[PDB]
Formats: structure tokens, C-alpha cells, sequence
RNA sequence: UGAAAGUGAAUGCAGGUGGGAACGCCCUUGUGGCGUGCACCAUCGACCGACCCGGAAUGGAAGGGUUUGAGU
RNA sequence: AUUUCCUCAACCUAUUCUCAAACUUUAAAUAUGUAAGACGCCCUUGUCGCUUAAUUGGACGUGGGCCAUCGAAUGAGAGUU
RNA sequence: GAACAGAAAUCUCGAGUAGAAUAAAAGGGUAAAAGUCCCCUUGAUUUUGAUUUUCAGUGUGAAUACAAACCAUGAAAGUGUG
RNA sequence: GUCUACGGCCAUACCUAGGCGAAAACACCAGUUCCCGUCCGAUCACUGCAGUUAAGCGUCUGAGGGCCUCGUUAGUACUAUGGUUGGAGACAACAUGGGAAUCCGGGGUGCUGUAGGCU
């Protein structure tokens, strides 16, 4: 009770969503991708050639190869005790950039921005992000916000 | 305005519904009412109680507009003596009617040839519904200048001086 | 005890239930009368038999005609069979159902004169059906969705249509029009 | 019997044997490390003379 | 009974030499790549070489 | 028409529900090979209302489409053509038109200089041997049929005699014969210059002059006879040349927005509409 | 190297790039910067054989190739 | 009676009891992919037979400036044969 | 609605999110199409390497993106190695 | 601002009924010689501006249907982790954490890029 064809157990992984069926917006083909671009794969139902193999839908990695209508996506699998380097040719209708890309690209500009600023005022610059801290002290009033006594309530049957 | 209702186009029917020298016969009087080329309807699907022909002609029309299709409706009104019921309308606002013995139209006939049936189906159209019928652009008709049978009843009783059924 | 296997077009194979009927009593009351109603909820996980519901039926049905007739009673079995449990024969066997915890059972709509008596018949099924269960009295008016003080409110007002059994409530959608006609006696206030 | 996230976090706690301490600094990271062990670990805020 | 599959020690097996990860290295082999953009970029480093030879040498 | 009809209800694109896009063709038109990477694809976007012709060079990206050059029929009679401004010749002028803005913009115009006077012979512009390539360009038809004589064609050929490069075979101008594979010089340069239309009038001055009369009232109203056609047509493609620059107008905008706003309505806000809800139900008699 | 008849290894400092042992020099007390760069690995080329090309009786010289070899 | 009556079935509508491993608009928890700069950040300039209308781009480079929270936490020497 | 005479065979007009079709199973996909009809065709071709799946990351099968040719089709962008 | 061409997102844009739309544009609309295609200049092709806002199109209004959104539902359902917890069991409670759907109620009913026209 098992086969192994391309497309096994994919009956939902490939599926359009709900009213979203029909006409591929044409932004997907004007997008740019270049060589070192981390790109999320996501395969479209709608674009039978160019299929990434099911595993590789909702993986991540980093661009190789660019052809006319597709890229090279590099993607470790593991097969054992080690990862192994997999080269997937897919068609860009099951490609997008990965989102935090331009937010790290972002986040460094900004580094750079409070760096060289820092520098001039001659101050510290702290450009590391912290984890969540401690809360901290503060002093609650109660003018206009008395407390109200909350007791357990009693058991009673709503049918 | 231009609310005015006019004939979109006729189409004439054989209902003899016989494949043989009467349907052949049939295609030469269409093309002489018509001037036209009798294009011949098919059989889309074979019957196991008739035996209809599969992909072979069973009926022939032609599609009549212009100033001769009033013509032929006029000549077709004239035989029927401008007598026509209530429920031939359709709710779109088309009607039509069906008459055998079309020796009695305009045409000279012999006993030789053969008699055949003749019916009309009259579509009619406000000027507009080009909207709905184009390529580019296609919209959809407002409900305002769709055609209903109570007016293309009075469009009939308009003008040739015709009568209605009161049942 | 596996996941729920009713009957499909791969078990097209599948014996019929032995309950049909699962309406009983005054079945075409209205909305005025019958304004209490008892419930018999199943207080755990049981799998009770299309047999069981069927025997507790034709014994409420009898007992409770006996001992107040016919219209003053509007007995309804809520649980239906819809699993297929299956055996070896000497394949399918029979149709049971899934109830949950605190699923009604048997619902009967009853007077207020008769509260006691359809306790009492409520209270007899019990012995019929496998697992526990308890009879607890309906804060909600007959099988509607509202408390008897909030009904009483929409029925004096004027806001309640009577149709067969149910009704209908009036709600704050659809078009005015339709609304005021429907409830003369309402009134659509301005705010 | 010890399961393979707690196992790893206790190591990454330097809490290898039974009974050994640490002083940990409070962040969300921290917080959240210390709730997936929370049935092998106790944990509390400790005063000067501690 | 024959065909007895089973996952359970194969997890633990994986993680004792833990899940290697491949060496990175500065340059991946260009047969991966569009022969058409291989073959051009041949003549561009051949001619990057040439002219950071002369450069040095004409200094 | 229930309410899961509507609710599980799929909306086509807007441009689609609308009539105007054809998307298959639109991502074949403009959808550059990836290791291109920026390049932009351009379309000769020509389309036609009833009574003027648009031609516009277009590029696409992810939040629009943007326009190069462009060209519109209404403004042939700055170079003298004041009639027929919807007709296949018409189509050529404003196609040589945006040919000749697009290549002042891409600094092209001296290097590329297209047919001066053109006869009707199928070329396309050759690329220079040692030099830039020409501005490539693709046709974009839009809805319209591509059959053979289509005024499609006749905005591309003025567009591609304009200087440039605009891929295309000769299958489609006026007067290709699809039997013999062969195109006749004579009617094509005869729709260059408008001689189609003058047949038709001329034909039309000798049977049923009513119907010539009520036909090309535009042309009779400034004397124009059959003859003079080929001479403004012919004159304005020079003028065209000389001079192609889109001269900006002055016109007043201000007074457009001002004006228009007096006409446009307003929309209601939730004060009001409790205020015309209590009215209808006290219209009503039933509050 | 090729089944074989056969043919048979330097454009260059026996090449370029990245990391790199050891050594030297500058800082200024840092997990430094700078210059050579052994071994090894990854990588772009060149050279020899086979193969696939065009290719101006016998020979295959210059020009090539996504390739191929347990080569240099 | 091509004028009707109802139990007869059929269908339409609005309510209404109850379900699905091989139903579904939704949609968790847990599990899971990637990233958290020195192979990093800004400009000058070089190469090409690829690509562009085009030194246009792409790829690889060169030379200069940012080495003081070198860019979440925690821990720990690591990898190849 | 029109015929003919039950027959919704045929024809006409409206509504119609696909509830049809798409060779054969099921699932996925598809509406100016991937369905139906029409026109032209042989990319169901020759050659090389890279890649994916099963996987030992061996073979076999099947599949993807390219490259060097030669072609089909289309006005063209393109599309086509069953 | 309005309109037109080409778009982006692809219903806060669809469907419905009814009110308004100056200018320009768009449209309907006038013809069939040429190009072209049809049983049929209906459509598709050309060639035009006599006529019309009436249809399309735009905008506004429905205690409209759908759609979008925020709250209630509800920390409820479910769930990671824990106990030599309860209970014959079915399950349940508790502990350290995560946390819906649906219905119902309120609000909303396209925004926007490029290029060019318009009392
Ligand atoms: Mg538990
Ligand atoms: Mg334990």
C-alpha cells in the first residue's frame, strides 16, 4: 500500500487555495533573481514543468544558476548522518525571495547608519539586539481604577 | 431616445425533418427565398429509436437580416393574416410561429418538386446590443433596455395592423 | 473503536439502521405550548447501538402516550447511528453512534404541568442505553437557542413569527421592507 | 530517561549531574529554555547572602 | 516473519557522528552552470589575469 | 444566484472582467529570460477607438507598466492630417510618429533613420555593422483580429519604417496574396499613402453621390479631392521627421480640477443614514 | 591514451585564484596589520591521448568543442 | 373535456435533527526550512567571444576608506582521511 | 419560445465559477484555456554535459533546466527534445 | 478632479435594484469599394461622424446578497510537557506552557503606477 511516484501524497501540497485558482499574476515573472539571492520555493499546481520534487516545497536556499526561466536552487538534505548539497532546477513560478533577506539587508544598512553616526558624535553605538528583557519597575495608580474582588463562581448547568 | 425596437434577424427553419431528395430539395428553396447559402444543420447525436445519421445533414436555415428579412417577416405575416397568439413571445422578447404549405408564399411552384414546411423565429434587438455581442469590452445589456414580451407585442401591434390572442 | 467508518461508496455494503423514526408526539406543535423541555445527555464516551436507541424509543413512546396521550409530548431522539462497526461472520455488522460527553440523547418538550411526568420517562431509559447519563431540565424555551425571561421579552414585544414547530427571529440584516412586513406588530424603533 | 531537547538544553545550562547550580542571566532566550525543562530543573531569584 | 521495518534505533544511529555538514569552499565547479555563461566567463578571467599581469609589471 | 454561488465566487482579473487584457498573451509579450535580468522587454502598444489611433512603447515591472514614447491620431493635423484619423494610413503616421520620438529618447535618431520615402517594400531595419543595435521592439495587438490588412500592421509597418527594429513577416499588410505567398508593392505603398481611401471616394463620385456626400463630409467641407491625399500624406511623413518632439500643453489643468469637482457627488456618512432610515420607516407608518 | 592502426605531455616563474605551515618586517599591546608563500583541499586555465567538428593518392599541420582518460 | 379537487409522487424556497480516514471555507499545539555580515558596508576603475538600443547588464576582479557591542542568547576546540 | 409531435431530436434567445471536457485509475491543474472547432505541421529529431526521484546518493525506469545544431508554428513576443 | 491607453494588487473591485453624469474621451452609431471573414458586414475586417446618452462606462443610495475587516464567542475547543494524580474503565481534574474555528455584533464597499486628453 505504497507507491512512490513523483507526486505521492501531494493532494493538498499542490493545491491552489480557495479562490485563488486561474490566472498566475504576472509580477512572478518580472521578479529579478541573481546568483547568492535566497529564495523560498513554493510549487505552483498550475505550472506542471519546472516541479521541484515535493520535498523541496516550503524549503529554503540560496540561487546557483539562472537560466531563461528558471533557477538553480541550492537545498541541503539530510540522508543519513550528514547533509547533502542538492542542485533543483525550478521554473521562477515556484520561486520568491526569502522576506528576512532584505530585512537583514536592512537591518545591517541600519547598523551602518547608527555606526557612522555614533562615530561622529563620538558616543557608543550598541548596534547587538538583546533579548526580550526583565520588565521593569513601574507604580500602578489606583485614582479612578479601584480594584474590583472577584470571588469563584458557583457551579450551574447551561442546557 | 433610441428605444427603438427593430429586426435583429430572422431565421427560417425547414420541419420537414427528413434526410433524403426532399432534404436536398429543401436546401435549393431555402437558397431561392433567401439568396443565400443554405447551410445544413447536423445530427449532433444518433438516436437508437430513429437512426438519425451521425455528422450527416438532417435540417438546413439560413440567417435573413437587412431589409429583405422585413420582407420575408411581412410576406410570412400576410400568410399568416397578421394572426398570431400570446404565448409565441418569449420572455426575452423573441417570438416566432411555424406555417406548412409554404406553396402559398410569393413563389411559383409545380406538383413535382414537393411540398415543405417554413417556419420564422424573429429575434429582436434595440440598438446597443452590440455591447454584449463584441469581442473587446464585452459588457452585459442594462436591465432597462432589455426586451420583454409585453414590448415587442406592442411593437407588433404597433405597426401592421395585426391582433392578438386575449386568452 | 477506530476512526469513524460510516457508510460511503467504499461501504456501500452496509445494513440499515434499526431506528427510522426519530420524531415522535405532537411533532406539528407550535411555538407557545410545549415551553419546557427535559434533556437526557450522556455524561461519558459511549457507542450506544442503533438497537438500544431503538428498543429506548418504542419504550418512551409507549409510556409516555399511556400515561399522558398524545399532545402533550414531543418527543425527539437526537443521537443517529452513523458508524459501522464491523465483525467476522459465523464485513459489516451494525450502525452505532458517536456521542460525546454531554450529548443529548432523548430531547421531550413537555407542559410545565407535566415537568414531573416527563422526568419520570427520561428517567426510564436508562436502563436501556449502555454507559451514564443524566436528566437535566432546559434552561431554553422547548428546542429553541433562547432563556425562557429573553423569549418572554421578544414574544411580548411582538418580534416572534410562528412557523409549524419553530419560528423565526427577528434580526438587524437583510432589507427593511421584507422586515416590516413580516412582523406587524414589531416595532422597528429609530434609535 | 531523559529526553533529547531537555538532555541538550542541560548541557547548553552546564547542568550535567544531579544537585550542580548556575547562575543564569534572565532574558526571554533564557526563559524559554529553562519552561522546556522545567521538570528537571527548580530555578528561583537568589538574595546576596546566597 | 520477514519485513520488519523500523525507524527507531536509525535517529539515534544519524546523531553519534551528529548530521555532518558539507565542507564550503570558496569556488563550486562551473559544469554546474549555463555552458553559454562558462564559456564567456573563460575569456573574461582570462583577460582579468592579463591585464592585472601587465599592471604590475608596467608599474 | 444563492448565496454559496457568490460566496465561492472566483472574481477574473479586473482588466478580464472588463474586456481589455489578454494575460496569456501579455506574459508571452513581456516576460524577459532571467539571465537577461533587467533588460526590458518593449511593446508597440497600438490600439484603436472609433475615431483615433494609440500607440504607445511600453515596459513592464512588478507595480506597473511604463510608458517610453508615445502617440495619438489627434495630433496628425498638427502635421496636417486632419481627416481619416482612424484609418490604416493613419495607423502608419502615428506609428512613424512614436518611431521617431522613442529613438530621440534612446539617442538613436541620427544612427537609425528607417525608410525616408517609403514605397511599400518589406524591410526591416538592418543593424548597423559596427555600431549600436537598432531599439528592438514587439508588437502588442491587443483584443483586435490579426488578419490579413489589419490596421495593426499598419501602425507596426510605420513604426518599423520609422527606424525600428520590429520583428514581423509581410503575411499581414494590405494586399499580401496568401495563394502565391507574395506581396504587392503597389497596394501596400498604396495604403501607405492613403489611396485606398481615395479609390473609395473616387468610386463614389461617379455612382450614388448622395452616398458620397453623407460618407466623407469631413474631407468635402475643406475641399479636398482624391488626388490631393498622397500629397499630404506624403508631406506630413517629412514633417514628421523633421520635427517629431511631443510639444507639452498648456492648457489649464486647474480649471479641469476645479470644474469637475463641482460636478462630482459626495458620499453619505453614517449620520445621515440614521437620519433618512428614520424617515423611510416613519414614511412607512409603521414606527 | 586508444578496440586498434597509432600518436604521445611547458604561452607563462611549469600558470592564475582562495584558505594556509614556517620565516621576515611594521605596529603597539589585540584574535594584531604587511610581504613571501611549503603541504593539502576547492577552483579558472594550459599541455598529451581518445572522441566529436568545421576544414582551407598520401600526411594531418594551424583552428575548434558542451565532452572523454586509471594522464602532464 | 388540452376548466378544476385532493391524499400521489417530483421539484423550489426558508427554517430544522444528525454525521465524514479516502468532505471542506477555516485552522492550532507539537514538529519543520532559511537567516542573524569579515567570503561583511560604501565609491574609483578593469576583463569578456556572454547579454544590452547602449559600458547596458551579468560574472569575476582592482584600489581606497568602516578592525572601539565584528553586529540575539547559551555552550563548546574542530574537521578531514 | 419555434417547430415537428413529446423528442426539448433540431433551432433561437437569456442565466449559467466550470457543477462539462480533458484516452484508460485517483488525486492535482485548466475558461479570450490545458476544453471544442479550424489552419499549418513532425521538438515523438541529432549531439554534450548538469540536475531531480527511487537511491548505495550504484544500476534501470521516469523526469527537470540548459548548451551546439536542424526544424515546425506564429504578424510577433514566444512556444515545441512527445 | 474627470476621461483614455497600458498596467500592479486581483470582489472593501463581484451580483442586484433604483437615482444622477457639464466638457472631453470612450461608446452606441452611418456604410461595404478596397484588405478580410461569414448561411448572415450579427461577429470579425476595413471606410466614416448624420444621429444618441439610451445601453456600455462613471458616481450615489439599499437596518441589499456576497466580499473585506475589527471585536464577542473565548482562553472556550484543541494541544507540548508532569505526577507512585483521580477513576474498574471510559475519561476527568489539576500543574508549567501554546491557543483555534464557527456564529454573532459593529465598521467598510477599491487603492494605486506610467503616459496623455478635458470648463
Ligand atoms: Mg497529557
Ligand atoms: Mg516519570
Amino acid at each position: 500500500p505504497h507507491s512512490y511516484g513523483i507526486r505521492a501524497r501531494t493532494r493538498y501540497t499542490f493545491q491552489r487555495g480557495f479562490r485563488e485558482h486561474g490566472q498566475i499574476r504576472l509580477s512572478t515573472y518580472l521578479k529579478t533573481y541573481k546568483v547568492g539571492d535566497i529564495v523560498d520555493i513554493k510549487v505552483n499546481g498550475a505550472v506542471q514543468k519546472g516541479m521541484p520534487h515535493k520535498y523541496y516545497h516550503g524549503k529554503t536556499g540560496v540561487v546557483y544558476n539562472v537560466t531563461q526561466s528558471s533557477v538553480g536552487v541550492l537545498i541541503y538534505k539530510v540522508v543519513g548522518n550528514r547533509y547533502m548539497e542538492k542542485r533543483v532546477n525550478v521554473r521562477i513560478e515556484h520561486v520568491k525571495h526569502s522576506k528576512c533577506r532584505q530585512d537583514f539587508l536592512d537591518r545591517v544598512k541600519a547598523n551602518e547608519a547608527k555606526r557612522k553616526e555614533a562615530k561622529a558624535q563620538g558616543k557608543t553605538v550598541q548596534l547587538r539586539r538583546q533579548p526580550a528583557p526583565p520588565a521593569t519597575a513601574h507604580f500602578v495608580s489606583t485614582e479612578n481604577n479601584e480594584p474590583v474582588t472577584l470571588h469563584p463562581v458557583a457551579y450551574d448547568t447551561t442546557i | 431616445p433610441m428605444k427603438e425596437l427593430r429586426i435583429s434577424k430572422l431565421v427560417l427553419n425547414i420541419s420537414l425533418g427528413e434526410s433524403g431528395d426532399r432534404l436536398t430539395r429543401a436546401a435549393k428553396v431555402l437558397e431561392q427565398l433567401s439568396g443565400q447559402t443554405p447551410v445544413f444543420s447536423k445530427a449532433r447525436y444518433t438516436i437508437r429509436r430513429f437512426g438519425i445519421r451521425r455528422n450527416e445533414k438532417i435540417a438546413c436555415h439560413v440567417t435573413v437580416r437587412g431589409p429583405k428579412a422585413e420582407e420575408i417577416l411581412e410576406r410570412g405575416l400576410k400568410v399568416k393574416e397578421y394572426e398570431l397568439k400570446k404565448r409565441n413571445f418569449s420572455a426575452t422578447g423573441n417570438f416566432g410561429f411555424g406555417i406548412q404549405e409554404h406553396i402559398d408564399l410569393g413563389i411559383k411552384y409545380d406538383p413535382s418538386i414537393g411540398i415543405y414546411g417554413m417556419d420564422f423565429y424573429v429575434v429582436m434587438d434595440r440598438p446597443g446590443m452590440r455591447v454584449a455581442r463584441r469581442k473587446a469590452q464585452r459588457g452585459r445589456v442594462g436591465y432597462t433596455h432589455k426586451i420583454n414580451a409585453e414590448d415587442t407585442i406592442n411593437w407588433f401591434k404597433q405597426k401592421y395592423d395585426a391582433v392578438v390572442l386575449g386568452k | 473503536k477506530n476512526k469513524p467508518y460510516p457508510k460511503s461508496r467504499y461501504n456501500r455494503a452496509v445494513p440499515d439502521s434499526k431506528i427510522r423514526i426519530f420524531d415522535l408526539g405532537r411533532k406539528r406543535a407550535g411555538v407557545d405550548e410545549f415551553p419546557l423541555c427535559i434533556h437526557l445527555v450522556s455524561n461519558e464516551y459511549e457507542q450506544i447501538t442503533s438497537e438500544a436507541l431503538e428498543a429506548a424509543r418504542i419504550c418512551a413512546n409507549k409510556y409516555l402516550v399511556k400515561i399522558g396521550g398524545k399532545d402533550s409530548f414531543h418527543l425527539r431522539v437526537r443521537a443517529h447511528p452513523f458508524h459501522v462497526v464491523r465483525i467476522n461472520k459465523m464485513k459489516p455488522n451494525g450502525l452505532v453512534a458517536r456521542v460525546n460527553i454531554g450529548q443529548i440523547l432523548m430531547s421531550v418538550r413537555t407542559k410545565d404541568s407535566s415537568r414531573a411526568t416527563a422526568i419520570e420517562a427520561l428517567r426510564r431509559c436508562q436502563y436501556k442505553f449502555p454507559g451514564q447519563q443524566r436528566i437535566i431540565v432546559s434552561k431554553k424555551w422547548g428546542f429553541s437557542q433562547y432563556a425562557r425571561d429573553e423569549y418572554i421579552e421578544k414574544r411580548s414585544r411582538g418580534e416572534i413569527i410562528p412557523d409549524g414547530c419553530y419560528a423565526k427571529f427577528l434580526n438587524k440584516r437583510g432589507s427593511l421592507q421584507e422586515k416590516l412586513d413580516l412582523f406587524p406588530e414589531a416595532s422597528f424603533n429609530l434609535a | 530517561n531523559i529526553p533529547p531537547k531537555a538532555r541538550k538544553i542541560m548541557q547548553l545550562l552546564r547542568l550535567i549531574q544531579i544537585n550542580n547550580g548556575v547562575f543564569v542571566k534572565f532574558n526571554k532566550a533564557t526563559k524559554e529554555m529553562l519552561q522546556v525543562v522545567e521538570p528537571y530543573v527548580t530555578y528561583g531569584i537568589p538574595n546576596l547572602k546566597t | 516473519k520477514s519485513k520488519n521495518h523500523t525507524n527507531h534505533n536509525q535517529n539515534k544511529k544519524a546523531h553519534r557522528n551528529g548530521i555532518k555538514r558539507p565542507q564550503k569552499h570558496r569556488y563550486d565547479s562551473l559544469k554546474y552552470r549555463d555552458a553559454k555563461f562558462r564559456r564567456n566567463q573563460k575569456f573574461a578571467n582570462r583577460g582579468t589575469v592579463e591585464a592585472i599581469r601587465q599592471a604590475k609589471a608596467s608599474a | 444566484k444563492s448565496s454559496p454561488y457568490f460566496s465561492r465566487y472566483q472574481t477574473k482579473y479586473r482588466r478580464r472582467r472588463e474586456g481589455k487584457t489578454d494575460y496569456y498573451a501579455r506574459k508571452r509579450l513581456i516576460a524577459q529570460a532571467k539571465n537577461k535580468y533587467n533588460a526590458p522587454k518593449y511593446r508597440l502598444v497600438v490600439r484603436f477607438s472609433n475615431r483615433f489611433v494609440t500607440c504607445q512603447i511600453v515596459s513592464s515591472r512588478v507595480n506597473g507598466d511604463y510608458v517610453l514614447a508615445h502617440a495619438h491620431s489627434s495630433e496628425l493635423p498638427r502635421y496636417g492630417i486632419k481627416w481619416g484619423l482612424a484609418n490604416w494610413t493613419a495607423a502608419y503616421a502615428t506609428g512613424l510618429l512614436v518611431a521617431r520620438r522613442a529613438l530621440a529618447k534612446v539617442g538613436l535618431a541620427d544612427k537609425y533613420e528607417g525608410v525616408t520615402e517609403p514605397e511599400g517594400e518589406f524591410e526591416l531595419t538592418e543593424a548597423i555593422e559596427d555600431g549600436p543595435r537598432p531599439f528592438k521592439v514587439f508588437l502588442d495587438v491587443g483584443l483586435k483580429r490579426t488578419s490579413t490588412g489589419s490596421r495593426v500592421f499598419g501602425a507596426m509597418k510605420g513604426a518599423s519604417d520609422g527606424g525600428l527594429f520590429i520583428p514581423h513577416s509581410p503575411n499581414r499588410f494590405p494586399g499580401f496574396d496568401i495563394e502565391t505567398e507574395e506581396l504587392d508593392d503597389e497596394t501596400l505603398r498604396k495604403y501607405i499613402y492613403g489611396g485606398h481611401v481615395a479609390e473609395y471616394m473616387e468610386m463614389l463620385i461617379d455612382d450614388d453621390e448622395e452616398r458620397y456626400q453623407k460618407q466623407f463630409s469631413g474631407l468635402i467641407a475643406d475641399g479636398i479631392e482624391s488626388d490631393q491625399l498622397e500629397d499630404i500624406y506624403a508631406e506630413a511623413y517629412a514633417k514628421i521627421r523633421e520635427d517629431p518632439s511631443f510639444q507639452k500643453s498648456g492648457k489649464d489643468a486647474a480649471a479641469f480640477k476645479a470644474e469637475s469637482l463641482k460636478y462630482t457627488q459626495r458620499k453619505l456618512t453614517a449620520e445621515e443614514r440614521k437620519e433618512r432610515f428614520n424617515a423611510k420607516v416613519i414614511e412607512a407608518g409603521r414606527a
